């Protein structure tokens, strides 16, 4: 399995490195891919040092240990996309595996902290034997957040469903995360929190019955 | 000059079947290794499988989560590749890519020393998996505790739904968010308007939800 950081930001004309980690990388090289929304992926680098014709020289791949890295020197606005690493899953394996992907944002706007609003289950919904917490995240840049739901201070994993962030009209991104609970589960606890982390800062909103 | 076109996308119920076709041009297709890759919407890429040419015995490999259900075949006389999807599940949604695959080969080491890479990709074909065919939404009020109130639209298929507030009179501060597909295969979304706390009651706010495929219109007032 190959692991990549989900988000990376770079300023215009600067240098950034996206790194992929995995056990199989100690035996095999990694190919690197760029995918833009609504567009086919593009192979950027493969093998030890192999760059396809048409790929600008400012892209370059390196590898050491269990790590394979892609470097972009002098980043341009056209470099904003998702980047994926691919390799064998196991040494000598016949299969191939992709990495989680890394959203590279080339900064085009000031960094914006997310606005968060947490909504408890509506009374009518509870009368229908359902409970849905709605956490709404808007007005943030760059478009990458992590959402952690907590019942009291105990982490909650079941019932969570989160959308991938998408650009609003005001040029920033917006996302939503829904926690579905049984009506009994909502009544039992003192509080249910929605915590949104973005660029190293965490915002917490809390609801209670 | 190298062109790959995927086709066969559509909606299939769980347990159903569907064949994707990927037509190739501008290269010697008879020898090229071909790989299927899929991307769940808003998620990353997943390697599905690869089929080799006649020289390698038509050897095919499948990802673990897909083995036994999908079959890869090809018609070199027609320059097409097929992904045969059977016992299809909800996780199979939805964007499927065929890729021209290169590989390292050495006579002593075979292929075990090297890796594969997909030098060209098609644009993709979308496969949606869900038992639902047409389902109107349920609408619930998100009451205010700057204040914020909105509506919750739940359990509809297919997209789109359109949310307007006060029959289009209210547009400032309105923010309808993108929908989300649940594991059930249904969509839910929320639209919220943010107003100062003082004005919360002086004006009444009603959201208008319009799901055209099920031919439903829902109007729901929001009260504190």
């Amino acid at each position: 399995e190959l692991t990549q950081d989900p988000a990376v930001s770079v300023a215009l004309k600067q240098t950034v490195t996206i790194t992929c980690r995995g056990d199989s990388l100690r035996s095999h090289y990694a190919s690197w891919y760029q995918k833009k929304p609504g567009q086919a992926p593009v192979l950027l680098f493969y093998g030890k040092n192999n760059r396809p014709s048409g790929i600008p020289d400012r892209f370059s791949g390196s590898a050491s240990g269990n790590r394979a890295s892609l470097t972009i020197t002098g980043a341009q606005a056209e470099d904003e996309a998702d980047y994926y690493c691919s390799s064998r899953d196991k040494s000598g394996s016949r299969l191939s595996v992709f990495g989680g992907g890394t959203k590279l944002t080339v900064l085009s706007q000031p960094k914006a902290a997310p606005s968060v609003t947490l909504f408890p289950p509506s009374s009518e919904e509870l009368q229908a034997n359902k409970a849905t917490l709605v956490c709404l995240i808007s007005d943030f840049y760059p478009g990458a957040v992590t959402v952690a739901w907590k019942a009291d201070s105990s982490p909650v994993k079941a019932g969570v469903e989160t959308t991938t962030p998408s650009k609003q009209s005001n040029n920033k991104y917006a996302a939503s995360s829904y926690l579905s609970l049984t009506p009994e589960q909502w009544k039992s606890h003192r509080s249910y929190s929605c915590q949104v982390t973005h660029e190293g800062s965490t915002v917490e909103k809390t609801v209670a019955p | 000059e190298v062109r790959l076109v995927e086709s066969g996308g559509g909606l299939v119920k769980p347990g159903g079947s569907l064949r994707l076709s990927c037509s190739a041009s501008g290269f010697d297709f008879d020898n090229a290794w071909m790989t299927w890759v899929r991307q769940p919407p808003g998620k990353g890429l997943e390697w599905v499988g690869r089929i080799t040419g006649p020289g390698e015995g038509w050897s095919v490999d499948y990802a673990e989560s897909v083995k036994g259900r999908f079959t890869i075949s090809r018609d070199n006389t027609k320059n097409t590749l097929y992904l045969e999807m059977n016992n299809v599940r909800t996780e199979d949604t939805g964007y499927y890519f065929c890729a021209r695959t290169g590989k390292y080969y050495d006579f002593w080491s075979g292929y075990a020393a090297g890796e594969e890479y997909f030098q060209d990709w098609g644009q993709g074909t979308l496969v949606i998996v869900s038992s639902a065919s047409t389902k109107g939404p349920s609408v619930f009020p998100l009451a205010p505790s700057t204040a914020a109130l909105g509506c919750l639209v739940k359990d509809y298929f297919p997209e789109p739904v359109t949310v307007s507030w006060n029959s289009g009179a209210l547009t400032s501060g309105v923010h309808t968010f993108p929908a989300v597909l649940q594991s059930s295969g249904l969509y839910s979304l929320s639209s919220v308007v943010t107003v100062p706390s003082s004005s919360l009651g002086t004006q009444t706010y009603i959201c208008n939800v319009n799901h055209k495929p099920s031919n439903t219109k829902v109007d729901k007032k929001v009260e504190p």
